[PDB]
């Protein structure tokens, strides 16, 4: 494996290097809906999915897994990863969600529930002063962790390396050992909520599908079908 | 399966 | 608030002592969908009464407004039942020990639609606990974290301070078992990541319990119904 | 809510 070999400071490089780009929406401000909005987010997520899949290949250890397991991990984690990316984007926009640079929304424009949860996560990141370096670690942890219970050993080793890396980072920022433990736990506990938001989100999308009003792209339908069968 | 392809390339 | 003045040895003891008892199912012995879901629903209902008592005894929980206490239990109750279940099931690889006289396997919950998915997830969590050699001391810390954490972002400093205290305590238990520093934060992380899976199982379970309520073939209790209604669900 | 009762008790 190539992943079990990295310095902590190396791991960060690779994860930072691997970051996907921030895509734009087709939002035209001259037009003011929940169907239009969801049409845009769906289009956006569909294009992001392509960059995420090619990002996943760049996560240390990921490429080492069998194609069936790679597929399973992404099927499982894709909305979690879209969502943590979103809340990170949105950190420095109190009260708003930066879906794209040209699409920055507040809770005012079920659906509200998810928004409020995304907003509270973004908010939590902000009060924690989350670092880009801590963030890319978390996002990688989600990709590897969320589908691991649903080869498995190699996965646990990379997770452990990413833990090592998170701690390496916090030691750098001057934190006492007690403070590193707590921050580490604090970050990983947010992933519980990110899982929650993803679940609620997936259910919302499943019912959008049935209503057949906001069409889902072909990949989004396949990834969504993964979560029901 | 689309994800399958894409991962493959 | 008293919770923050506890040592971590004092924390372990309050938690080990707050532990709810292990309830039995109805006696008398094959299962059908509805007799099975009856047994579990009855058991869950009786377990909830003890859970509330246990929650009132998790340090720092009573320091919360009545409303916030309510919010946390409503969000976390199935997570808490489920982690209890996989903890009991640890010594029974392959089976789910819902109650000492109610020890079920995969083939059994297959006679309910969508149940074997959840059975398999719960069993997988149980394996991982067993492979990690999860300790009772660690377990009660985890369960308390679920209670305080799962609902906190849908409301906090106090709670987060209590969450911190439990992290200290977890770590304290690890330093005792002779774990190196690296081993400590690797096992801390390993434990906490399984909380993400427990959350996933709860949400899957919650939708399933909502299917049931729409079927009206297994009657839910007034209380269970209120716990369930607080997730609103359906397809949320 | 039953929950309220059980908690105050
Ligand atoms: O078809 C889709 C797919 C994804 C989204 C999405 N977020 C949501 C998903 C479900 C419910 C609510 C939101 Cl905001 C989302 C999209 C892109 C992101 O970068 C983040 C989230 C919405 C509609
Ligand atoms: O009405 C109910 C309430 C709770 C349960 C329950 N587990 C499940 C819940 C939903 C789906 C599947 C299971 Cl196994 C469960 C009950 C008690 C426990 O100790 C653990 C789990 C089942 C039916």
């Amino acid at each position: 494996s190539l992943a079990l070999s990295l310095t902590a400071d190396q791991m960060v490089s690779a994860l930072l290097d691997a970051e996907p780009p921030i895509l734009y929406s087709e939002y035209d401000p001259t037009r003011p809906s929940e169907a239009s909005m969801m049409g845009l987010l769906t289009n956006l997520a569909d294009r992001e999915l392509v960059h995420m899949i090619n990002w996943a290949k760049r996560v240390p250890g990921f490429v080492d897994l069998t194609l069936h397991d790679q597929v399973h991990l992404l099927e499982c984690a894709w909305l979690e990863i879209l969502m943590i990316g979103l809340v990170w984007r949105s950190m420095e926009h109190p009260g708003k969600l930066l879906f794209a640079p040209n699409l920055l929304l507040d809770r005012n424009q079920g659906m509200v529930e998810i928004f409020d949860m995304l907003l509270a996560t973004s908010s939590r990141f902000r009060m924690m002063n989350l670092q880009g370096e801590e963030f890319v670690c978390l996002k990688s942890i989600i990709l590897l962790n969320s589908g691991v219970y649903t080869e498995k050993d190699h996965i646990h080793r990379v997770l452990d390396k990413i833990t090592d890396t998170l701690i390496h980072l916090m030691a750098k920022a001057g934190l006492t050992l007690q403070q590193q433990h707590q921050r580490l736990a604090q970050l990983l506990l947010i992933l519980s909520h990110i899982r929650h938001m993803s679940n609620k989100g997936m259910e919302h999308l499943y019912s959008m599908k049935c209503k057949n009003v906001v069409p889902l792209s072909d990949l989004l339908l396949e990834m969504l079908d993964a979560h029901r069968l | 399966k689309i994800l399958h392809r894409l991962l493959q390339d």
